[PDB]
């Protein structure tokens, strides 16, 4: 270790480096032979200052022994004080008293600062009794203690375990000496009361200094918050603030900031509003910190209406909110499912001329990704790139998952590729998002490519990788490879969650296996897990596959009541047709709106389950209306495309039941045209398979492709043929559209 | 650098033992600097200036 | 339809047509991505043009020389000399003649009053062995001497 | 770009790398590019529909020019092969007119493949 060049003098720096590089058995005097009559006492004082910070006390002690034997470099008071603190910090209490007792022998009278170093030396080792012996010795030695010397022994007793009555006795001793009291000891008085949970004593300390006309600092109120919070009497802090308000000592905002935050930790909403009204009556102007604390407290308890009103009041309070204040609203609105208001907040934020921060960027990007707002995420990404800001890995993961929600695989892959270009390396969350996005669409070739990427990256495979692979093979129709991967996961490690058993149940139900389905159903419900909508809908679907009307009825009998939850009751009543009325469908729409807050990832699976159940239970009209209300909600954004070029229906992310319902309503809408002279698209297509499988004959035998082809063939005859260039599309030219209510939708 | 360029004589001894190409001295040899000091002893100053053909900046050579 | 939308400075419509091609099974070739890049570049949108080039690369297609020269011209119009050099390096890596694009870049940099970056790119290309036209030589000499820059 | 002809108008040259084995691209294609009526608007892309009509009209012009000649190029080659008692200048003139006919035919084929590869 070499001293920084230019920090000290050349001769001083040379001495320190040579002493540092001197062997422990080397000659100290030989080094000092060159520096003899070159360095003053203060120069050696800086040498010991440099040695003390590094922690090499042995060389300092060795040099201090040699300096005693010489007259031209006799140590002074400053040198003695510096080395005493050096020895005490290392725990060498015995060596401290040795040098401290050398002052009478060395002809140096003891000073105040010498005792200050020694008090803290024994203070930091817990020997607070020794400090009081030294403190009393000054009184016998007629040495007037200083404030720092008094402060050192005061805090030494605090760490030593002295009684609280001792600290009060020490403080009263300070005031009687004629030295003006300072709030630092008052902080110590309030700290000890907070440490031992003393409320009445702490309030006495605050009252005592108030009558002295001394303005309290923030630390006094933070201690007051601590002591009353432990005893659960934070209301007395409000009484403390109110008393001084009429006494001429107006409380500051920072005092309220700790008090308001304390109620948030205690969850006291009605106390927080009372304090804010109490603060308003005091005439003080609220700051940014107050704005965020109330929003943080109100947001966590679900008062989304209150925060909107609160934000307008604070915006109209002639105070421009800060970026951190904006961020808190994004988190609650993002968690509350109000994604649109988050984006419109950015519209006003840029119009109010406040530059956002990385935290806000990640918050809005995560909100858009969870809510499937790909366009807003792309806009935010372009905006933050246009301002010379390098995006973080989390933001790129968020935009990737946002693009994957809307089946925009190409944009997600472009963003993933851009991640490496800017140096933002992918994380485990990015791989999880990619795997889920590819599994939703059934692109299992991309799934195995990503698995190979993970295995050559060395990252451990958690349950997310395994169940993403399971559902990717399930949607891709590879049931045998799906169960092979299931047993491979069971072989190694990790405990399957409810999602893994849900995926295996779905793949079993899809591949016409009632026995495994019922076995898994009776096994999983034995764990008292409140079986979800997915299992019930899958069971209804599989029972409708074999026309097990008795099983459907016996499930419905226990499904109708459902005393625990409301969603199951609503769906069970509506599937049977009890909620089809206009007044009886609003409960269903409200429960759907409530459910559309956990994410589009959950919403798509929930809609797949309910559509499969409705289609295979004879409720084709109900399936059509539920799909129609789901489309305008936001789920399945790629379902339909209408333009002069192509009319398309996308089913690669859907189940067999959902595909049939979508095809049923798509064929009907195609029959609506040809009744009017409003032209006709050049092409009508069905996107049965999307991904790498398109340029192969493997997608020809995919369950989605064959199911869609057979449905179209047995509904509209031999009009919808395959594509001679793509292996996963069903096409129909405009000429064959010219010759073309097609599907009968009825309730059983 | 075979007669009096003190800096360049020591570099030539080094490059030739490693075989790594000898560059131009570009500085004045000790015989010219010896002449300048003698002319200084007659109250005469002799300065060597380089005028850049790019930006016409006058550069004073160390001598 | 895609070229009609691209000539109308509507990159969003070009993306609509590309997604229609994807739905219909028609793989987007380099021509479609060239149209998208031109649509982005016509209305002075460098970030979107680079995003379109990234989409074309991720699609596995080999970009046309026209796309690359449009990108370098856009960078020169914006004065983004380093982006133009990166595009020239990419063009060289894809076995293309970068002389014409280099001329376009330096001429655009001169036109938009970016004489320092124009001189830098021109000297890079000249030391690289490329030869410029007589008009470009005269333009560089005359503009540099008018600016008082005798060194360049 | 379709035929990989690079450089300025006075230094058109086939790259011969991207073609790989396309013997079609030669000096005749360069001459066609130097003589065909062309338009350019910096970065304005061409609409394929107008290109089809333009190449059809140009092919009509080329076929009219070929019809203006009393004979064809293949029959000229056959005449050269069967020629046994003609001067050097006779065969030179025959080869000259045959080469002009070949150039026009090459223009026609180039327009066809250009309109084919425009998509």
């Amino acid at each position: 270790v070499s001293v920084e060049k230019g920090k000290y003098s050349y001769d001083v720096e040379s001495l320190i480096n040579k002493l540092s590089s001197l062997p422990p058995r080397g000659s100290i005097a030989r080094c000092l032979d060159i520096f003899k009559n070159k360095l003053s006492l203060n120069d050696f004082a800086l040498v010991f200052k440099e040695f003390a910070g590094r922690g090499d006390w042995q060389r300092s002690l060795r040099l201090f022994k040699y300096m005693q034997r010489q007259i031209w470099c006799k140590p002074n008071e400053h040198i003695y004080t510096i080395m005493i603190s050096l020895l005490g910090r290392e725990g060498l209490l015995d060596k401290c008293l040795e040098v401290f007792e050398e002052m009478p022998s060395q002809g140096v009278a003891r000073s105040v600062f010498s005792y200050t170093a020694l008090i803290n030396a024994y203070g930091r080792n817990g020997r607070y009794e020794t400090s009081l012996e030294l403190l009393d010795r000054m009184k016998s030695e007629k040495i007037s203690p200083s404030i720092l010397t008094y402060n050192t022994v005061i805090n030494a007793c605090a760490r030593g375990g002295l009684d609280w009555e001792g600290l009060l006795g020490l403080f009263a001793e300070m005031r009687h000496e004629g030295i003006q009291p300072d709030i630092v000891t008052y902080n110590t008085l309030l700290s000890a009361c907070a440490i031992r949970g003393l409320g009445d004593e702490a309030e006495m300390v605050f009252r005592t200094m108030n009558d002295g006309g001394i303005v309290p600092d923030l630390t006094t109120y933070s201690h007051l918050v601590e002591t009353f919070g432990k005893l659960g009497r934070l209301e007395k802090v409000s009484d403390l603030l109110s008393e001084m308000a009429s006494g001429g000592s107006l409380p500051d905002i920072t005092s309220y900031n700790v008090l308001l935050e304390a109620y948030a930790k205690s969850g006291s909403i009605k106390e927080a509003m009372g304090v804010f009204h109490q603060m308003q009556a005091a005439g003080c102007s609220p700051n940014a910190n107050t704005y965020s604390v109330l929003l943080n407290l109100f947001g966590q308890n679900g008062r989304y209406d209150d925060v909107r009103q609160l934000f307008l009041e604070m915006k109209s309070s002639n105070t421009d909110p800060d970026a951190a204040t904006y961020n808190i609203l994004i988190d609650v609105f993002g968690e509350g499912g109000y994604f649109k208001e988050v984006v419109t907040l950015f519209h006003d934020m840029v119009e109010e001329n406040i530059e956002p921060d990385m935290e806000t960027y990640e918050g809005i990007i995560f909100a858009c990704g969870k809510g499937g707002l790909h366009e807003d995420a792309r806009k935010i990404l372009q905006y933050m790139t246009a301002k010379d800001v390098v995006p973080s890995s989390k933001a790129y993961t968020g935009v990737i998952e946002a693009f994957g929600q809307a089946a925009l695989y190409e944009e997600a892959l472009v963003a993933f590729n851009t991640m490496h270009e800017v140096g933002s390396n992918p994380s485990i969350e990015t791989f999880h998002s990619l795997l889920y996005s590819f599994a939703r669409g059934g692109l299992f070739k991309e799934s195995e490519v990503i698995l190979s990427r993970l295995v050559n990256s060395g990252i451990p495979r958690n349950r997310d990788t395994f169940n993403a692979t399971i559902e990717a093979y399930k949607q891709g129709g590879k049931f045998e490879e799906a169960v092979k991967t299931y047993v491979d996961m069971e072989k190694s490690r990790c405990d399957p969650d409810e999602r893994t058993l849900e995926a295996v149940l779905s793949v079993y139900s899809c591949a016409r296996l009632v026995d495994e389905c019922r076995e898994q159903f009776e096994e999983m419900k034995a764990s008292d897990i409140l079986p979800s909508i997915m299992c019930y809908c899958m069971m209804l679907s599989v029972y409708g596959k074999t026309e097990s009307w008795d099983d459907v009825n016996e499930l419905l009998e226990e499904m109708l009541s459902n005393r625990v939850s409301n969603i199951h009751q609503v769906i069970g009543q509506m599937i049977k047709g009890n909620y089809d009325d206009d007044s009886n469908w609003q409960i269903v729409e409200y429960v759907l709106d409530k459910l559309n807050s956990e994410g589009c990832g959950l919403g798509i699976r929930f809609y797949n389950a309910l559509l499969d159940a409705l289609w295979w239970l004879g409720q084709k009209e109900r399936a059509a209306r539920v799909l129609n209300e789901a489309t305008k909600r936001g789920i399945f954004p790629e379902l339909f495309r209408k333009n002069k070029l192509v009319w398309s229906v996308d089913v690669h992310r859907m189940s067999e039941g959902g595909m049939y319902t979508a095809l049923s309503v798509w064929l009907n809408d195609l029959s609506d045209i040809l009744v009017k002279g409003q032209d006709l698209p050049q092409l009508a297509v069905v996107v049965s398979v999307r991904g790498q499988l398109e340029k192969s004959s493997a997608a020809r035998e995919s369950p989605i492709t064959r199911a869609a082809f057979s449905f179209l063939q047995d509904h509209v005859s031999s009009s919808f043929s395959f594509t001679g260039w793509n292996g996963g599309r069903i096409m129909c030219q405009r000429s064959q559209l010219k010759q073309l209510n097609i599907v009968a939708l009825t309730n059983s | 650098y075979k007669s009096d360029h003190i800096r360049a004589r020591q570099e030539v001894l080094g490059t030739t033992i490693i075989g790594g190409t000898i560059p131009k001295p570009e500085d004045a040899p000790e015989s010219f600097r010896l002449l300048v000091r003698e002319l200084r002893s007659l109250a005469l100053e002799l300065n060597h200036f380089l005028v850049s053909e790019k930006n016409f900046q006058i550069n004073r050579k160390e001598v | 339809e895609l070229m009609e939308r691209a000539r109308n400075r509507d990159p969003s419509g070009v993306s609509e047509v590309i997604y229609d091609m994807i739905a219909a099974g028609l793989s987007p070739g380099p021509r479609s991505f060239h149209g998208l890049v031109v649509a982005h570049a016509l209305n002075g949108d460098e970030q979107g043009a680079m995003h379109s080039l990234r989409k074309e690369l991720g699609a596995g297609q080999r970009p046309l020389p026209e796309t690359m020269i449009a990108l370098v011209r856009l960078s020169g119009s914006k004065g983004n000399a380093q982006r133009g050099l990166e595009l020239l390096a990419a063009m060289e890596k894809l076995n293309y003649d970068i002389r014409q694009a280099w001329l376009i870049l330096v001429e655009e940099l001169v036109r938009t009053n970016h004489l320092e970056e124009a001189n830098k790119v021109f000297l890079k290309g000249a030391r690289g062995g490329m030869r410029a036209t007589d008009q470009l030589y005269d333009l560089m000499i005359e503009e540099d001497c008018k600016a008082g820059d005798h060194s360049n | 770009s379709v035929f990989n002809i690079f450089g300025l108008p006075e230094e058109y040259y086939h790259d011969s790398e991207l073609s790989g084995d396309d013997s079609f691209v030669d000096g005749a294609v360069i001459a066609a590019a130097r003589t065909l009526p062309t338009w350019s608007d910096i970065d304005l892309p061409p609409i394929p529909s107008a290109e089809r009509k333009a190449v059809k009209e140009l092919q009509d012009e080329c076929r009219k020019m070929l019809a203006e000649y009393p004979t064809t190029s293949e029959q000229d080659q056959k005449l050269l092969d069967s020629l046994s008692e003609a001067r050097t200048t006779f065969a030179t003139a025959v080869k000259y007119r045959m080469h002009r006919k070949m150039f026009i035919g090459k223009i026609i084929k180039a327009l066809d493949i250009y309109q084919e590869r425009l998509l």
